[PDB]
């Protein structure tokens, strides 16, 4: 969204994880990555020196009709022809691929086996079974437009690139296709790594957080102070707006003082510090310095300034949380009776 | 030994016992739906055998979504639906009165008044009551066309539950929404012209409805118009995937690889049809999807292509941007046009969503309903649905009528009057008549007493009494104010209800009790072992 | 008690008990093959509960034939077969 | 279908015979079982 | 799930389980080793002394015990005579090597200590070496014959075996080209040894009995083809749009059948052996060529006749060649009484050697070949490796007194290992004496002095 | 027949005119390959009895259905080329002596009731195969474990 201004942003970023390695092994890819392996000696591979990709689409097998196909045989010579003629349609189709000069081919389904041989001596790492709905991402990435049908396969849709990589080193022997680099822009990918698969499905998770946190800044730029600091403010502010409120909404509102105190309390207690301790001392620093930077820092094992210690969270982070817990309580509080029966 | 049959596994709850099992359950469905009426009322969380959770206050919802084995009950549960269909609100009103009225029935039997004699009673009272309801009038068929108060009235209708507290914003959103599809419901075109998308975010407050249908589609190719500016559209429903003539054709190549010509033929036969569309005039929309090839042709011929537009949407798409859902383009374009408004696409709540910023002839519309929990929205849809149906039909029958109990006691006052002439004509049947009133009175008490607990205004005694003393005079006036706990005129207060609604709340009820009192016995033939379990 | 959720068949251990159950579960899969390593170490025989045997001193293959009940133990079995990918030897020791 | 080896000479209920050499190998081990358990017990620096 | 025994507490259960299996083989040794009638499943019932079959049809629960019973066949394949002995040695090898485990420092010091053993012992086992002429092999082939129920006719077999070995006939002789029919009845001395192949194949030519009983100078054609109306390999279907294309098709059938044998008789054939049966039509069209035809011959069988006759098996008769027909002297289908049997022998320089036996019941005969194999094989062992050892347990006692010598001449704590290996080899002859005692023990020290 | 390519005949009387033609095209390819060298043939799918006689008479060692993971490593050392389909460009039969390999000996050895074919010497000198030998499978297998774990 750079140079595009602030906007609600959806992640097109793709993070794929190989179970081999430790956390740190994972790295950003200056280009594209694909989960599918090469054609392997199926077949003859990576990486065509300088490369030119292709988003090949549709079937690739011997010309078969989407209607009833029955090449009946009545004579006694059309055998040779049928078998010879097939080698033609499946050859030409291949020839054109190289004709335009795109180095690589990419087909989702119904491809051909015999045709792989003709491809073998052509130096194109044909890759099959690539995500059926993805073609979108793959395109904007490798800059190569999608190619539907066989006649079109033009030199236009060729993905101007410089190298294709199919590595297998480093635990585990399992390999992944790397593509770099493409002239186009707007697509970024990262490959995760960690043992047990636990660390993958968690290092990955620990990103949809880091990432989303940033799109919180894109969706609504602003940052408060963490360490329960943001929460503490309410205990002070909201409390005053209750004294001069009178009626019954003084105790109800005082309830939001009784409430927000949890975040700092559990935050601090989860470290071993006295929930009473830091809280009390937060009340002071809160009233004294308008809770502007003060809070609880686990590292500091005390009560320093959240901002001073670079402890930052999006303004949406803690604001879109309250709005929920409240509108939620409402729902729950509206409940008076629970009965059961097949919906 | 006897047998004595009859048959085993069957039982005859007869006579008074039948009278019991009959009455004794009708009001069973009372304590269940008692909570729903009154802005001060509360909702119910329903679970099932599939481990699911529903927490909504609608009655058709708490009666259809219930398990019941006493005929009368299921019967009134049945009457609950009748409403939800023919009108948005009043299902809850239909039961509470249905039951309470039937409660007053099992009561006259303490006096020994034959049931047929009470059908006779309730019958007079029933029509005699609806009568005065007709007499109120107050319809805004004529200008001031604005009839904003009536729209305000639906909101008054939807007050309570969860949605009502927030606003006051819904009526404006529904009102406008209906007003677009207003002319639409009159035509027999259902409410399906309005679509509701759950993209939960923020609070049920932030939820809003954007002019110009929203759709969850594309744009399924990168080399495609992210947004279409001013461009015209085309609503279509032809086959793009099967790509087969509607004939029993089986291409058989007696030659060696003649398929190479046929497999290219049909692969081009689509290009021909594809070229008419290229022919006009730009974006394409079509129910049946567009296979990877054909759709990738538009993409290169500068034509944003939108596939898999659900039947609802294609009809909806016709409604907004006035288009014709025409497939055949071999004649194009006689009586075949597709107006449009800029079609910028915008994601909401992490979900892709294309909506048209600019458009014309909006006889339909989508309305997003953000929220806090999936459970919450499920209940907002019902609330919008209820109140959205009310307003809908009210625009079909302009007859208005004041809410808050006014309409009810107005019926009750007018009733007891003829009624207290009812004994005279002819005596005992009168009590039945008189009794009928007690019902419409009682629903109001339930509304505040047992349901309008707070603010602390709830007295069954005082409130009701205030209306009768202060309600005969106000003929259709003096309603209630379950907010402050006073008797205040609704009319100055925006307490406006639909005539159709508050009419049927009785028509149903009256028709229900009648056939129920006709019950002498009731029989059943077991189907499951036991099952006392 | 509780109510919490959800039983039966669904349970949870807390703090100490887990941190222990985890350590026990690890010393388990560990202490079995703690004899293997070192020249002074020996081999073992695993029975296919159908008579069939298999003599081996390899730690990786030996842990595979164990069955690895529990998350903590199987986690080590997973760490084992990682070592072969890095190297090929020392699976017996890494655990 | 068969087969089954009959019983050479019968007797009452059940009884256990033991060829002498075999028994000596077999019973000399039984003996040997309680040996390794009594070894560690004898002497001061031992075990209980 | 289950427990596990570890440490010495288990190390033992491994050893004593080993000794356990050998205990059931002590009787079997050459001298008076008595046959063991072992009833097995399904309904199998065998009887003999051949270790790798007396143990084979004997299942064992324990791991160690399962490793031993494996060495039995692990050995029989390699040489094929050390069946009974290898088990008896392997076992006793641990018994006299056990008390050096606990009293010994470790189980690994004993490992290295065993290498210096097998190395030295194999050496001493080479010192007592004899040279095979390659007639005189009949001298060694006698020994394999001697233990089992072949002694009664030790002579008759030794020849019947070195002869079968003699026919093939390659640097390496594969007994896969040496069939062994086993006819019941007659006399054990009636076990001829044809120089061709014997077949249970009844009166060939199932059409009629016309085909010759036997033919002098037969020119054979062995085929793997079907010799019957071939069906379209490519799934084809017929469409009779005509009115009488039905009769013409019916003809196309009998046609190809004739065209089939037509090009097969061109090789002047007078007898054909087809792996597959032949259609009655093609059974007649060639029958008029006075040529015999036997079908249903086994895949392996038509390979024995492939060397005997001399003709090469060929498919698709169209491309038949003169180098496919063979030269064998005769084919006479003599009846074995009630049951037929087609014999085929002769041909110069022919590898195949089918040695039909005789004697008693099918079971008696079995144990005959069972031990016959021990003979046939024992001669190849000596033929592929022309050198022999001083048997009678002498060779054993030798490496025993030799290692024993190395014992004292060793300075180390692992001395108690080499020792064990030695003491255990003395036991090899031990039973030889114990099987013919009393008594084995006194004679022991006798050999120690002599060696 | 190629699937989907049914065979319905008429009027002939030609069911035989192509029956053999089905086999002919097979042998025609078999010979086309045998005519370039054919000292030893190693397929992965396998040779047929009616197509072995042809590779047999020529005294060409043929192995029915080999390990695909092998014929690769083998061909990589003998300089040969593990051929996939017969056709090489169009139109081609085909085979070229430039496809065959370069070794010294192709002898089928023996190892106790079993025999395997070896391939000694190669154009590129990169071929190694260690054939263990011990008492029982119980050990000969574990001996390999120490191998796979030591080679690494
Ligand atoms: N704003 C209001 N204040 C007091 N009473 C109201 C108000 N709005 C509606 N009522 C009346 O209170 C009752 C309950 O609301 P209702 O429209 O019946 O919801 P539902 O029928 O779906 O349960 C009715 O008699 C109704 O008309
Ligand atoms: N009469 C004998 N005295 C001593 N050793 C013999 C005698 N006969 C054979 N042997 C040797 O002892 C060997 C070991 O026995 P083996 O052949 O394996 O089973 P078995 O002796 O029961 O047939 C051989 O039989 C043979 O080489
Ligand atoms: F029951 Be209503 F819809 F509130
Ligand atoms: F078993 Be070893 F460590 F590979
Ligand atoms: F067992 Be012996 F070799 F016949």
């Amino acid at each position: 969204m750079d140079k595009d201004r602030k906007d609600v942003d959806f992640d097109l970023i793709k993070m794929q994880g190989r179970v081999g390695g430790s956390i740190s092994d994972s790295k950003l890819i200056n280009g594209v990555i694909l989960d599918k392996d090469f054609s392997h000696p199926q077949m003859p591979k990576e990486g065509s020196d300088g490369v030119k990709l292709a988003i090949l689409t549709c079937p690739f097998e011997p010309p078969k009709p989407k209607t009833k196909h029955k090449l009946d045989i009545s004579s006694v010579e059309e055998y040779q022809k049928l078998q010879t003629y097939e080698q033609d349609k499946f050859k030409e189709m291949i020839d054109d691929v190289k004709k335009a000069g795109a180095d690589v081919v990419i087909c989702q389904w119904g491809f051909d086996d015999e045709a792989n041989h003709l491809l073998l001596q052509n130096d194109l790492p044909a890759v099959r079974w690539v995500g059926g709905q993805e073609l979108e991402h793959i395109a904007i990435s490798t800059n190569g437009r999608i190619v539907p049908r066989f006649q079109d396969l033009s030199k236009d849709k060729l993905g101007t690139c410089s190298r294709i990589y199919e590595q297998e080193f480093g635990t585990t022997k399992d390999r992944m296709l790397i593509i770099e680099q493409s002239k186009e822009t707007k697509t970024v990918t990262c490959f995760v790594r960690g043992s047990n698969k636990m660390i993958v499905d968690e290092a990955e998770r620990a990103l949809h957080d880091s990432l989303c946190v940033v799109r919180n800044l894109v969706k609504d730029s602003r940052v408060v102070y963490g360490g329960g600091a943001a929460e503490v403010t309410m205990s002070l502010a909201v409390s005053e707006e209750a004294d001069k409120q009178r009626g019954i909404d003084q105790y109800a509102f005082r309830g939001f003082a009784q409430a927000l105190d949890t975040i700092p309390m559990t935050l601090a207690e989860n470290s071993g510090l006295d929930p009473i301790g830091t809280l009390s001392t937060l009340k002071s620093k809160q009233l004294k310095e308008k809770i502007s930077n003060i809070g609880v820092d686990c590292l500091g094992y005390g009560s320093n300034d959240m901002k001073e210690l670079f402890v930052v969270d999006p303004f949406i982070g803690k604001k879109q949380q309250i709005l929920l817990a409240t509108q939620l309580c409402r729902m729950i509080l509206k409940i008076d009776n629970v009965i059961i029966s097949g919906k | 030994m006897s047998l004595q049959l009859l048959n085993p596994k069957a039982e005859s709850l007869r006579r008074d016992a039948a009278l019991k099992v009959n009455v004794t359950s009708a009001e069973g469905l009372q304590s269940v739906l008692e909570t729903n009426l009154g802005p001060k009322g509360t909702l119910k969380m329903l679970v099932d055998g599939a481990g699911n959770i529903k927490l909504t206050k609608d009655g058709k919802v708490l009666l259809t979504e219930m398990q019941i084995q006493s005929p009368t009950a299921v019967l009134i549960a049945r009457a609950a639906a009748a409403q939800d269909e023919i009108t948005g609100d009043g299902t809850t009103t239909v039961v509470c009165l249905v039951g309470e009225l039937l409660r007053q029935a099992h009561r006259f039997i303490q006096e020994g008044v034959h049931p047929r004699i009470i059908t006779d009673g309730f019958e007079i009272a029933r029509k005699e009551s609806m009568k005065f309801l007709d007499e109120f009038k107050i319809s805004k068929t004529n200008l001031s066309n604005d009839r904003e108060f009536l729209l305000q009235v639906a909101r008054s209708s939807l007050l309570t539950k969860v949605d009502a507290d927030l606003t006051e914003v819904l009526t404006p959103i529904v009102t406008d929404a209906v007003l677009s599809v207003y002319d639409a419901q009159a035509d027999n075109l259902d409410l399906h012209m309005v679509e509701i998308m759950q993209m939960q975010h923020l609070s049920p407050k932030d939820t809003t409805f954007i002019k110009g249908l929203v759709l969850d589609h594309g744009g399924r190719h990168p080399d495609m118009p992210t947004r279409v500016k001013n461009a015209y559209v085309l609503i279509l429903n032809v086959s793009l995937e099967y790509e087969k003539t509607e004939v029993n054709s089986g291409f058989f190549y007696s030659s060696a690889d003649q398929r190479d010509k046929l497999a290219a033929s049909e692969r081009k036969f689509v290009d021909a049809k594809l070229k008419k569309i290229i022919d006009l005039k730009f974006v394409i929309i079509n129910q049946k999807g567009i296979d990877p090839m054909s759709l990738d042709v538009f993409a290169k011929h500068n034509i944003l292509a939108l596939r898999r537009a659900k039947r609802r949407n294609m009809e909806r798409l016709q409604l907004v941007t006035g288009g014709e859902a025409q497939n055949s383009v071999e004649d194009l374009s006689p009586q075949i046009l597709g107006f449009s408004g800029l079609v910028y696409q915008e994601t909401i709540g992490e979900e892709k969503f294309t909506y048209v910023t600019e458009n014309t002839d909006p006889k339909s519309c989508t309305i997003l309903i953000k929220g806090s929990t999936h459970y919450a929205l499920a209940q907002t849809k019902d609330a919008v649905r209820d109140g959205l149906r009310a307003v809908a039909n009210v625009l079909k029958d302009k007859n208005i009528i004041p809410g808050a109990g006014a309409f009810y006691i107005a019926l009750s006052r007018y009733l007891r009057s003829a009624n207290m002439n009812k004994l005279g004509a002819k005596g005992k049947t009168k009590t039945g008549i008189e009794a009928f009133a007690e019902a419409l009175l009682v629903i109001p008490k339930t509304l505040v007493k047992n349901s309008g607990f707070d603010p602390l205004d709830v007295l069954a005694m005082v409130e009701d009494e205030l209306d009768d003393a202060q309600d005969s005079d106000e003929t259709r006036y003096v309603g209630v104010d379950l907010n402050i706990g006073d008797s205040c005129d609704p009319t100055i207060e925006g307490i406006w209800d639909s005539y159709r609604v508050l009419r049927n709340a009785i028509t149903g009820a009256t028709g229900i009790a009648s056939n129920l009192l006709l019950c002498d016995e009731l029989l059943r033939a077991g189907r499951s072992t036991l099952k006392e379990t | 008690s509780r109510s919490d959720t959800l039983f039966l068949g669904g349970e949870k251990i807390s703090g100490d008990d887990i941190r222990n159950q985890n350590v026990l579960a690890t010393m388990a899969v560990a202490n079995v093959v703690k004899s293997s390593l070192g020249p002074v170490g020996l081999d073992k025989m695993l029975v296919d509960d159908i008579g069939d045997f298999t003599v081996t001193n390899d730690g990786a293959t030996i842990l595979s034939l164990l069955d690895v009940q529990h998350p903590a133990g199987k986690i080590l079995v997973e760490l084992a077969q990682q070592q072969d990918r890095e190297i090929g030897d020392g699976t017996t020791s890494v655990v | 279908l068969p087969q089954n080896p009959n019983a050479g000479l019968f007797k009452q209920g059940y009884n256990s015979y033991s060829n002498a050499d075999g028994q000596i190998i077999k019973s000399i081990a039984a003996i040997r079982e309680l040996h390794q358990m009594c070894l560690t017990s004898m002497g001061p620096c031992g075990r209980n | 799930g289950t427990d596990a025994s570890q440490g010495k507490g288990q190390i033992i259960s491994n050893i004593n389980a080993c000794v356990a299996v050998q205990e059931a083989l002590k009787p079997t040794l050459g001298p008076l080793g008595s046959d063991i009638l072992i009833v097995t499943s399904n309904q199998k019932t065998t009887i003999s002394n051949d270790g790798a079959t007396i143990l084979k049809l004997l299942d064992v629960v324990h791991p160690a015990a399962k490793t031993l019973v494996d060495i039995s066949r692990a050995q029989d394949a390699e040489v094929g005579d050390g069946t009974t002995s290898v088990t008896i040695l392997a076992g006793e090898l641990m018994k006299e090597a056990k008390p050096f485990l606990e009293e010994g420092i470790s189980s690994h010091l004993i490992m290295k200590g065993y290498r210096k053993a097998v190395s030295l012992a194999v050496e001493k086992i080479n010192e007592l070496a004899v040279d095979i002429t390659s007639e005189l092999l009949e001298r060694c082939a006698r020994t394999a014959m001697s233990s089992k129920l072949i002694h009664n006719n030790a002579d008759f077999f030794v020849k019947m075996c070195v002869d079968a070995v003699l026919s093939l006939d390659r640097n390496d002789l594969d007994d896969k080209l040496i069939g062994i029919k086993k006819i019941p009845g007659g006399a054990m001395e009636e076990s001829l040894f044809i120089n061709g192949v014997a077949f249970k194949k009844t009166f060939s030519y199932a059409g009629f009995e016309q085909q010759p009983k036997k033919f002098n100078n037969p020119k054979i054609l062995s085929l793997n083809v079907e010799l019957e109306l071939k069906a379209e390999k490519d799934n084809a279907e017929v469409r009779v749009e005509h009115v009488e294309d039905y009769q013409a098709i019916v003809d196309a059938e009998w046609q190809l059948i004739f065209e089939k044998l037509r090009q097969v008789e061109e090789t002047g054939a007078n007898i054909v052996l087809s792996k597959l049966p032949i259609g009655d039509l093609a059974t007649q069209f060639f029958a008029d060529r006075n040529i015999f035809c036997a079908g249903r011959v086994s895949a392996d069988d038509m390979n024995r006749v492939i060397q005997a006759v001399g003709g090469s098996i060929q498919s698709t008769t169209s491309d038949i060649k003169p180098e496919h027909l063979g030269t064998c002297a005769l084919f006479e289908e003599m009846q074995i009484g009630s049951e037929r049997y087609n014999l085929f022998q002769g041909c110069p320089q022919a590898k195949t050697c089918t040695l039909l036996l005789r004697g008693g019941a099918e079971q008696v005969i079995a144990e005959v070949e069972r031990s016959l194999h021990d003979a046939i094989m024992i001669v190849k062992r000596a033929l592929q490796n022309k050198l022999i050892v001083a048997g009678g347990g002498a060779t054993e006692m030798e490496v025993s007194k030799c290692l024993r010598d190395y014992s004292k001449t060793i300075a180390g704590k692992q001395q108690m290992i080499i020792n064990a290996f030695a003491k255990a080899l003395e036991v090899i002859p031990r039973q030889l004496c114990e099987n013919a005692g009393f008594d084995a023990i006194e004679i022991l020290n006798k050999l120690r002095l002599a060696h | 027949m190629a699937m989907g390519v049914q065979i319905n005949i008429d009027d002939p009387e030609q069911l035989e005119q192509i029956r053999k033609r089905e086999a002919g095209i097979v042998l025609e390819r078999v010979k086309k390959i045998i005519d370039a060298g054919a000292q030893v043939v190693l397929t992965t799918k396998g040779i047929d009895d009616l197509c072995l006689k042809e590779f047999v008479e020529a005294k060409i060692m043929g192995v029915r259905r080999c390990k695909k993971e092998d014929l690769r490593r083998i061909a990589r050392a003998t300089g040969a080329t593990l051929v996939s389909s017969m056709s090489n460009l169009e139109g081609e039969e085909t085979f070229e002596s430039s496809y065959l390999g370069l070794c010294d000996e192709v002898v089928q050895a023996k190892f106790s009731d079993d025999e395997c074919i070896l391939i000694k010497g190669t154009s590129k000198h990169s071929s190694s195969s260690i054939i263990l030998r011990g008492a029982n499978d119980y050990s000969l297998d574990e001996m390999e474990r120490s191998l796979h774990d030591s080679l690494s």
